[PDB]
């Protein structure tokens, strides 16, 4: 687990670590739906 | 993060931990610089003297009589399979000693160990009798060809060094074994075999000399003749 | 190596320097010096672990055989004592009929491995130096250098193709199409190396057919 705030300085870096390491992620102070988080909330998975 | 990537041209590619890379080569030269040779360890499959001797010896045994060849094949294969099965039967001796280390006098594992050790002693005595029943039975039917193969292994290393004065004097080995086939297939010599061995070395030197002087330049045949004579009989010119 | 030691002492180290100074006359890159040290450490670790496993199994055997003999040396006597004041002898003798050869076989290897693993470092030095240098030279240079190194250590016996491989693997390699020469078998021993990539100079494709035969199992 990692828990992060919305208006936080290290948001996208910790988001990258949470997508890579397989964490379970909780976000605190959301003011809506972020622009960044649209393909992750959808399914956008190109295969390698 | 947890993984690693490695550069291949333009792409970025995940380096899987199960990566093992081997690569073959058909010519000893080409090609290494002195930069890509301090990281790559180099292995040269080569035909040498003692191997080529046994190769031509096996060819002569197979071309003398097929029965001795089939016998020396089947006996060696059965001896190898018996050695592997003997190691397998003696591989349960650790289990019979310390499979559990308790109630070894009680359970019937010590009873089955007696049967296994009986099988081991039977196979050991049988392999002793078999290794006695193949040694002189193969030596007297295999040693009737090696004074042919000895000088036939001399002649190839004679004609190997012919390239180092004139280029395109580079000779293969597949055609050489084709010649060694042609020595049998055209002979049809019915005599004593000990009278046949000098006949076959005699009718092989002629075919070697003619096959090489098909290729040579006209100012080089005396070179080839004298180096060939120095190669075959090094005793007739003594020392210094 | 003294920093690869914690991570007789000076005789090893000065032997390394003399081996390298003699091997500078064929091309001696410091990458090969470091490859030498890494494969030395790897082979010494694997062989120390396998020898300790062998002594452990032989010690367990020498414990269990002696314990079962001490148990069987008094049980029939206790039954006879109970019969005196007032059925395992056959299977015990049947077990002893195999144990007379079995314990006699499994005896000596305890002292054998005990005297063997005091002679592992110089053997690992020779086995590493052969792999990290001499897979390139012609066989006269193999013979001369192995003889000079073997006289340098002082153990003029003690070959290496039996030290590094056993008979069963040789006949299994022969069962596939590996050539049976000394050169071919030593070359197939050198591709044990996995610090670097092996490079197969090979005019006729038998060794390659053998390698892609017995690498069938993995991908």
């Amino acid at each position: 687990l990692e828990v992060i705030n919305q208006q936080d300085s290290n948001f996208i870096t910790a988001l990258e670590l949470a997508v890579r390491f397989g964490k379970t992620l909780i976000i605190q102070e959301m003011d809506g739906v972020e622009p960044v988080l649209y393909p992750l909330l959808r399914r956008d998975l190109v295969a390698q | 993060g947890p993984r690693y990537v490695v550069q291949i041209g333009d792409k970025i590619i995940d380096y899987n931990e199960e990566f093992r890379l081997f690569l073959s080569t058909r010519n000893p030269n080409p090609f290494i610089p002195p930069d890509a040779a301090s990281i790559v360890t180099e292995v040269n499959f080569t035909t040498t003297r003692s191997g080529l001797r046994g190769q031509l010896l096996a060819l002569t045994i197979q071309h003398e009589k097929p029965d001795l060849e089939e016998q020396k094949t089947k006996l060696l294969q059965q001896e190898e399979d018996k050695k592997i099965q003997l190691a397998k039967l003696e591989e349960s001796l650790l289990e019979t000693l310390a499979t559990s280390q308790g109630n070894i006098l009680e359970n019937k594992d010590l009873i089955e160990s007696l049967n296994q050790t009986k099988a081991s002693s039977a196979l050991i005595q049988e392999s002793l009798k078999e290794s006695y029943k193949l040694q002189i039975s193969l030596d007297q039917e295999r040693d009737a060809y090696l004074p042919l193969a000895e000088s036939a292994s001399k002649m190839y290393f004679i004609i190997s060094d012919l390239s180092k004065i004139n280029n395109m004097y580079r000779f293969s080995l597949a055609a050489f074994l084709r010649l060694f086939q042609r020595a049998l297939q055209n002979k049809q010599d019915s005599e004593n075999t000990e009278q046949r061995i000098q006949s076959l070395i005699s009718s092989l030197q002629h075919m070697v000399y003619e096959y090489i002087c098909r290729c040579l330049f006209k100012a080089d045949q005396l070179m080839f003749a004298l180096h060939f004579v120095r190669g075959m009989h090094p005793e007739l010119f003594q020392e210094n | 190596p003294e920093m690869l030691f914690s991570e007789v002492d000076p005789d090893f180290l000065k032997s390394f320097l003399l081996i390298h100074e003699s091997c500078k006359a064929y091309g001696a890159t410091p990458s090969q010096y470091m490859t030498f040290l890494h494969v030395y450490s790897a082979i010494s670790s694997s062989k120390k672990k396998e020898l300790l496993k062998r002594q452990s199994h032989l010690q367990a055997g020498v414990s269990k055989l002696n314990e079962a003999k001490a148990l069987v040396d008094e049980l029939n006597r206790k039954a006879g004592e109970q019969s005196v004041l007032l059925e395992t002898i056959k299977a015990a003798e049947v077990l002893i009929n195999q144990l007379d050869r079995e314990h006699k076989r499994w005896n000596a290897q305890v002292v054998e491995i005990t005297e063997e693993l005091a002679t592992l470092p110089k053997r690992a030095q020779l086995a590493a130096a052969f792999i990290t240098y001499l897979s390139a030279a012609p066989e006269s240079l193999r013979k001369t250098c192995l003889e000079e190194w073997t006289k340098s250590a002082g153990l003029e016996k003690f070959d290496l193709r039996r030290f590094l491989c056993t008979e069963s693997e040789q006949l299994i390699w022969k069962s596939e199409g590996l050539p049976s020469d000394d050169l071919s078998i030593e070359n197939a021993l050198v591709i044990l190396q996995s610090r670097v990539c092996p490079f197969l100079i090979d005019p006729s494709s038998q060794a390659t057919e053998w390698l892609k035969t017995h690498l069938k199992d993995s991908r």
